[PDB]
């Protein structure tokens, strides 16, 4: 219970922002949301610190909500809190005389949780949570200035190359749940060592799954996506293109590495892809 | 592409509707007035009715 | 019991429609959420409360209902949505009585333990559907009408026959469900009543080459839409499917799986797809629950629990957010006067959170985790993975196609140069929102609690096309 | 001991017109119809026959639903003439003659008695009511000469003239179709239908009232005793219900359509004879006397001479409760739940399928979903934009008729194993 707070914190803090928001004065949103990135950053060392954590909820028959925090997970927790602390105050600063400070601030919020619920997951459609909505968030704040209709397309475009590979993900997803009938990344783990079994279907499976984080990271022929994110503020791009939204794409085979390592040729045309 | 072929598939709704009615007034046409017309017709029926019956 | 809360919208939209005043449908759809969602709570299984009262001794007939894990959540849903098209309608021309006659009769048809109960509601819920469409909006009504209004029942009446098979042929001695699932259908004989049953469902479900109903009957009801929300809770097809149409005749459904699960693909996609190209608010929205209710058929049809339950529960979200849009797009008419989608484009500065509304709205269209559309859509994935892949994976490009549309549709909408500056919120839209948002979340982030008791009918009726 | 009563009062004012006003003597038959419907109902449950005369639920059923519509087509007529009263009478007594024996024979001038009158009563003398009276007095008699040849035939392969007979081949089935080709004309079966619109367009709206409910509830009557063999029968639903309702599309005015329409419903109820239930067919009969004699009563309130579609619409605005029956009306008779409608229907359909004819029941269904395109174009239009027609709105009489045909209508839809317990023996 105590390791969800690292995502709700970043989750009150975008309600309040979002839902009454102008109801604070200009530096409050900003104040509030690097506040709580700063005591998630504390709380997510202070579990770490204390060994590992793990949660597990009642959630989708066969499909449970299940999170991990390991060494791992951690690392990618503390990078995003802290540089998150850092932009945050950088655009305390950096966001003056706009409107929208609190919905500005509410947005980085989301952002923030949605990462954590990217990383910390020992289900796959936890990730697919986590990506979706740092999909939604990312289109929220390229288009950040709405009154300019050319900053909003851009957003169009990366949210339909993030479904583009949110939909590889699902298919990947399908089949390892098809197979095994698993899809929790511990137990599929502790499922997918020994005598692997249809290596064809398991090759499949992680060349939808590396599609997915091709749109993510904005990989070859999805590349095109990126550059446009120049559409939103500096912080936003500092944010998706340093800490998160492209480092999720490294994760995922991060954590997916028992099954990249046992794909020969799909960690060969990963090498190719990522030289090219 | 995929609007305007459905919307040519609404017209052939339409013609499928279209083809019942032209069916309905070849049939109401089957009577006009003239007495002789409706007892060889009704005639004819009961005969094709009689026939039927083995 | 059951009959209570099936009955009380119909009470409340007859003293709507002939008495009045107007705000006794609001407080009436009131009511019947919160019997609704009693009845949804403690509920102990099928027989939660089970009525059984003769009509026809002879003929075999019976009032027969009970509360499955199904009707019980459907119940809810259905009293949920109607009473936020009561509140927001803003139609006020008097008939929000019809609305609520349309809901009592839409409660007795997913209530009915019985088959012959289930037909007579669903051929009764077509005099309150032609009723709002004709004297109550529309310049083609009259078209539109007699389109949508043959189709069903061209679909319909066919069906009688087929129900007259599965019952005599079966030598079931009523027409409850519980007998008539006592004794199955023979081959070739299953064929012919599951081919009756089919079309009659297909043509409503909507699929493919039967959908072209759908959008003259969208377009031409009131500008508010709440006809629009009920008729798209009208497209109960699949259920009747799940429970009727696939364990009343697995034999010929064994040859029909296929073909139906390509059509439920194909619809999706087609459905998705075209409503990029709407230029308008009622044929995107129309094309998009053409696109949601294949991809419910497809999770039904490809067997695979999984992807039945997904298809059910998509189905009630969908149904949910559906009239959700229909409504705020009738406000934003009534506010402004026009649905067309590149005209009034500065909204979002003047939309305070009608902004939010419409993309939470349009969130849990294009199914995103967390909202209520992700469970059913894959969970139906799933299931038609299990079955077929290839008719899965071309189903799912869709969720491209859905934010395609969804994402242009709000930009062009909402987010583009200020125009002259519209209404924030009315009173009532407040209360739409909040319950809107609230029972979204509650929909996508637990859908735990909810369809629980789906889970055992999905399971069951799945192994049963087994041995 | 109704026949008796009937027999009475007709007897009676064939002298007493010359002492009574024609207004007096509406009366007079007025007070029969009531006096004789009501010894039908209190003689519930106790069949009564003396000689050839028989009475059973069939006949009891029947001959209610005839009173029924005498009564309704009498409050109408208001002409100076107490002959056209006096003939009224003679149908009825003439319709229950029909439904209360098997003899052929005397089935034979049954019918001739209850369908002369009618000849003479479409006589408004509007140059259509003669060519109407003219085709339907020569079309009947040639049925009239068919069905004699087939009673001649059955006395052949039988030594009796009543019904139920074991039959030979051939000439038993001859004798069938002999009978069968009159009892569908009579019953407005194709193809034997074309009499029907022309008939129906041109007599007196009333008088279509009447006959369109009490002649096709006697012609079923009779139809009940016989045993129509399945070809036959399913060839006349077929090529009823497909005219019926096709060549009711093509048409422009309100009274031809409307016969077009009841050629397609005698198809519906041509089903029932599948098994000769005699309570599905009376329940099925009892919705449509009681619908279409509203249909006709408003229609009637509008202009007994001839009424377009047009004429139909702004009755809402006209008259509410009048457009309110008449959307009633042409539901049920669509067939539609909660309507009685569709009970009669089902209960059709269940006797076809219990027979086991399959392709024929989905035809009809098919044919009976097309019908809604005319129906809807019916029901709806009175809520349409009024236009240049003439209407009368009734006395009260006229109004109390069609509000208690409505209500009963929707009574007996919505709870239909009331009186559906009673149309066997009458418990």
């Amino acid at each position: 219970m105590a390791l969800l707070g690292t995502i709700l914190l970043p989750l009150l803090g975008f309600a309040l922002l979002g839902l009454f928001g102008k109801r604070m004065r200009e530096p409050l949103p900003g104040v509030l949301a690097s506040g709580l990135v700063l005591a998630s950053f504390l709380l997510g060392a202070g579990l770490l610190l204390s060994g590992g954590a793990r949660f597990q909820a009642e959630w989708l028959p066969g499909i449970p909500f299940s999170l991990l925090l390991d060494n791992l997970s951690g690392f990618m927790l503390l990078i995003v809190t802290g540089v998150g602390f850092l932009i945050h105050v950088y655009a305390i600063g950096y966001m003056g005389g706009d409107p929208g400070y609190s919905r500005f601030f509410a947005y980085f919020n989301l952002f923030i949780a949605m990462m954590l619920t990217l990383v910390l997951a020992d289900s796959y459609p936890v990730m697919f949570i986590g990506w979706e909505g740092v999909g939604l968030a990312s289109f929220l704040l390229i288009g950040f200035w709405y009154k300019n209709p050319q900053y909003a397309d851009s957003a169009r475009k990366a949210f339909i190359v993030n479904r583009i590979g949110d939909l590889g993900f699902m298919l990947g997803m399908a089949i390892l749940w098809a197979l095994y009938g698993t899809l929790s990344i511990s137990e599929l783990k502790e499922a997918m060592e020994g005598p692997l079994k249809n290596p064809d279907l398991l090759a499949l499976a992680g060349l939808l799954l590396f599609l997915g984080a091709v749109g993510k990271s904005a990989q070859i022929p999805l590349m095109v996506w990126l550059p446009d994110a120049m559409a939103g503020p500096t912080p936003v791009s500092a944010l998706i293109h340093a800490a998160t939204m492209v480092t999720a794409g490294v994760y995922l085979i991060a954590r997916s590495s028992f099954l990249y390592s046992v794909l020969p040729d799909v960690s060969y045309a990963i090498a190719v892809v990522g030289l090219l | 592409a995929l609007f305007y072929g459905d919307r040519g598939l609404l017209s052939g709704y339409f013609g499928l509707g279209g083809a019942a009615r032209s069916l309905g007034q070849g049939l109401a046409r089957l009577q006009t007035g003239y007495l002789r017309v409706y007892a060889l017709l009704f005639v004819l029926g009961a005969l094709l009715l009689l026939g039927v019956m083995r | 019991m059951v009959v209570l809360a099936v009955l009380l919208p119909v009470v409340f939209g007859a003293l709507l429609l002939l008495g009045l005043p107007r705000a006794l449908g609001v407080l009436g759809a009131g009511l019947s959420f919160l019997l609704n969602l009693y009845l949804f709570l403690t509920h102990p299984g099928g027989v939660a409360h089970a009525f059984q009262a003769p009509l026809l001794p002879g003929a075999g007939v019976y009032w027969a209902f009970g509360l499955d894990g199904l009707s019980a959540l459907f119940f809810l849903t259905i009293a949920l949505t109607v009473f936020l098209g009561a509140l927001v309608a803003r139609v006020e021309g008097r008939f929000l009585g019809l609305a609520l006659l349309m809901e009592g009769l839409l409660l007795g048809l997913f209530a009915a333990r019985d088959l012959l109960v289930f037909y007579v509601f669903f051929e009764a819920a077509l005099i309150p559907a032609l009723l709002m469409l004709y004297l109550y909006g529309g310049e083609g009504r009259t078209r539109a009408l007699y389109t949508f209004v043959l189709f069903t029942l061209v679909g319909s009446l066919p069906m009688l026959a087929a129900v007259l098979g599965a019952r005599l042929l079966s030598g079931s001695p009523t027409f409850l469900l519980e007998d008539l699932l006592a004794h199955p259908l023979q081959e070739e004989a299953a064929f012919w009543v599951f081919l009756g049953f089919a079309l009659a469902f297909a043509i409503k479900t909507p699929l493919f080459p039967l959908h072209a109903w759908l959008p003259p009957f969208h377009q031409e009801n009131h500008p508010s839409g709440l006809a629009d929300a009920l008729g798209t809770l009208y497209k109960v097809g699949v259920f009747a499917f799940f429970r009727f149409a696939i364990p009343l005749a697995p034999e010929g459904f064994a040859q029909a799986q296929g073909l139906l699960l390509f059509l439920a693909a194909l619809s999706a996609l087609y459905g998705a797809w075209v409503a990029f190209a709407a230029k308008d608010f009622k044929t995107l929205l129309a094309y998009a629950g053409l696109s949601h209710m294949g991809v419910a058929a497809l999770g039904v049809f490809s067997g695979t629990p999984e992807g039945a339950m997904g298809g059910l529960y998509l189905l009630a979200a969908s149904g949910v957010y559906t009239g959700g849009l229909f409504l705020l797009a009738g406000r934003l008419y009534e506010r402004t006067g026009t649905l067309e989608i590149g005209r009034y484009r500065g909204l979002a500065q003047s939309a305070p959170g009608l902004a939010a509304l419409a993309l939470i709205l349009f969130l849990a269209m294009v199914g995103l985790p967390g909202l209520s559309g992700f469970p059913g859509e894959f969970l139906t994935l799933l299931g038609a993975y299990k079955a077929s892949p290839w008719l899965a994976a071309l189903a799912f490009l869709s969720v491209i196609a859905s934010a395609a549309y969804a994402l242009t549709a709000f930009q062009k909408t909402f987010w583009e140069e200020g125009g002259s500056g519209v209404k924030d919120l009315a009173g009532a839209e407040w209360g739409f929102a909040l319950l809107s948002v609230l029972a979204l979340l509650l929909m996508g982030v637990f859908p735990g609690y909810f369809a629980r008791g789906l889970h055992p009918l999905a399971e069951a009726f799945a192994k049963l096309l087994g041995g | 001991m109704t026949l008796a009563i009937l027999a009475v009062f007709s007897v009676a004012l064939t002298l007493l017109g010359f002492v009574l006003p024609p207004q007096g003597v509406k009366r007079a038959t007025l007070l029969g119809l009531a006096l004789a419907l009501a010894s039908l109902l209190l003689t519930w449950g106790k069949p009564f026959a003396f000689g050839p005369y028989a009475v059973d639920g069939v006949s009891q059923v029947f001959t209610l639903l005839a009173l029924l519509g005498a009564l309704w087509t009498v409050g109408l007529v208001r002409s100076g003439r107490f002959e056209f009263y006096l003939l009224v009478l003679y149908a009825a007594l003439g319709m229950h003659l029909l439904a209360s024996t098997r003899h052929l024979l005397l089935m034979l001038v049954a019918l001739e008695a209850l369908s002369l009158p009618l000849y003479a009563l479409a006589t408004w003398r509007r140059g259509q009511g003669l060519e109407a009276a003219l085709k339907y007095f020569l079309l009947g008699a040639l049925a009239a000469a068919f069905f004699l040849y087939g009673a001649a035939l059955f006395y052949g392969a039988t030594g009796s003239l009543v019904l139920g007979a074991p039959g030979e081949g051939p000439l038993y089935a001859l004798a069938l179709g002999l009978l069968l080709v009159g009892l569908g004309f009579k019953a407005a079966l194709a193809p034997f239908h074309f009499w029907t619109p022309d008939v129906y367009q041109g007599s007196p709206t009333p008088v279509v009232l009447f006959m369109a409910t009490s002649v096709k509830a006697a012609a079923f009557a009779a139809l009940l005793r016989v045993a129509a063999p399945p070809e036959a029968l399913a060839l006349l639903v077929a090529l009823s219900v497909v005219v019926g309702n096709l060549a009711a599309l093509a048409q422009k005015e309100a009274k031809r359509l409307l016969a077009y329409s009841s050629i397609a419903h005698a198809g519906y109820m041509a089903l029932a004879l599948y098994t000769g239930n005699a309570q599905a067919l009376g329940f099925y009969l009892l919705t449509y006397v009681l619908a279409t004699g509203l249909a006709f009563a408003v229609l009637s309130q509008i202009s007994p001479d001839r009424v377009p579609l047009e004429a139909l619409r702004g009755l809402y605005r006209k008259d509410p409760l009048l457009g309110l029956a008449f959307l009633v009306a042409m539901l049920s008779l669509l067939g539609l739940p909660p309507l009685a409608g569709f009970w009669g229907k089902y209960l059709a359909f269940a006797e076809a399928a219990r027979a086991g004819a399959w392709g024929v029941l989905v035809l009809a269904l098919v044919t009976s979903a097309v019908s809604a395109y005319y129906y809807l174009g019916l029901g709806l239009a009175v809520f349409a934009r009024p236009e240049e027609t003439p209407f009368r709105p009734g006395p009260p009489w006229a109004r109390a008729a069609v509000v208690a045909a409505g209500v009963l209508l929707l009574a007996l839809g919505l709870l239909p194993g009331l009186v559906l317990p009673a149309l066997a023996a009458g418990g």
